[PDB]
């Protein structure tokens, strides 16, 4: 599956997809979003009646706060990887002014909302998407890709009630150790804050922060400003609030480990750790992957150089 | 309590990347 997964990747990857629309061909609806270089439109596809998610960027914005080779790369990901839980970028083309990303909409909203909303998920429903960010990062990590900026704002919910992971800005393809300060204060490793060259294990430490801040209703470590989050980070004291399963806990001391040579997904099993763990026994992995799993939340959005793109 | 202190921080919203 992975050998066919990677072989597929690697065809995409090494041949990407150029200009396969054109601005005039969709009709704007509505802004869903909004980034550093421009918004996410509700659009409509006037040739076939099709809803899609317009990511639009301004190039010369994307050039002023020199982010070139990070908007390349993504679009590049987004081209070429292909599992149930990574949004489908549908087309890609540019003009004069701007690089757009063309992807199936996603009418749930993001988890961040429902989960603001309803305060907490209970254990099965934490559970449930902890599994499907598992896979995800099995399937991206086997590509060599680091994806480095899991949060629930990032996660969008579909009519299935199934996760689509949309953002790919800090994705990185590397096989070994990487350098970069980036990702979100509340979910950056330890490793990632005490300027160290970091793996992969990043996102397994962000599996914890996710799997956490689903099951309580707020982050591991949070505090008025990032710098006294990143303290907090570096100790690695961490409380559970009382209705945490033992189970629970045991994932997350494992998962939220400052000793990477100790931290789940890091160790020789690797993932199969995460899978085998006592509190994912119920866990048809399998049938996640399938979808054949019934989800228990089914749905959403607030109102508002590059040649080879 | 925990809940309490998230509030009293203003980290409730949607965050964005360093
Ligand atoms: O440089 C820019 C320009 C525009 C946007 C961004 C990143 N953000 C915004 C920032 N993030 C969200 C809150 C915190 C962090 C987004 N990206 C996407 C991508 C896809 C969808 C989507 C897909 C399918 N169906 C519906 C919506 C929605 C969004 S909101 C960066």
């Amino acid at each position: 599956f992975l050998a066919k997964a990677k072989e597929d990747f690697l065809k995409k990857w090494e041949n990407p997809a150029q200009n396969t629309a054109h601005l005039d061909q969709f009709e704007r609806i509505k802004t869903l979003g909004t980034g550093s270089f421009g918004r996410v439109m509700l659009v409509k596809h006037m040739e076939t009646g099709n809803h899609y998610a317009m990511k639009i960027l301004d190039k010369q914005k994307v050039v002023k706060l020199k982010q070139i080779e990070h908007t390349l790369n993504e679009k590049r990901i987004l081209q070429a990887v292909n599992f149930p839980f990574l949004v489908k970028l549908e087309f890609s083309f540019k003009d004069n002014s701007n690089l757009y990303m063309v992807m199936e909409y996603v009418p749930g909203g993001e988890m961040f909302s429902h989960l603001r909303r309803i305060g907490r998920f209970s254990e099965p429903h934490a559970r449930f998407y902890a599994a499907q960010i598992v896979l995800t990062f099995e399937y991206l990590h086997s590509l060599d890709l680091i994806y480095r900026d899991l949060k629930p704002e990032n996660l969008l919910i579909d009519q299935q009630g199934y996760i689509q992971v949309t953002d790919f800005g800090f994705a990185k393809r590397v096989k070994g150790r990487t350098w970069t300060l980036c990702g979100t204060p509340e979910y950056l490793a330890p490793e990632i804050i005490l300027s160290k060259g970091y793996n992969k294990a990043v996102d397994w430490w962000a599996l914890g922060v996710l799997i956490y801040e689903m099951a309580a209703g707020y982050p591991p470590f949070f505090a008025d400003q990032p710098i006294q989050i990143y303290e907090k980070i570096v100790s690695g004291k961490v409380r559970f609030p009382s209705h945490f399963s033992s189970d629970l806990k045991d994932l997350l001391r494992n998962l939220l480990q400052v000793d990477l040579t100790k931290r789940f997904g890091n160790l020789k099993n690797g993932v199969n750790d995460i899978k085998n763990h006592k509190w994912f026994a119920t866990t048809d992995w399998i049938a996640i992957y399938q979808r054949k799993v019934e989800a228990p939340f089914i749905p959403n959005f607030d109102d508002y150089e590059f040649s080879e793109f | 309590t925990t809940y309490a202190d998230f509030i009293a921080s203003g980290r409730t919203g949607r965050r964005n990347a360093i």
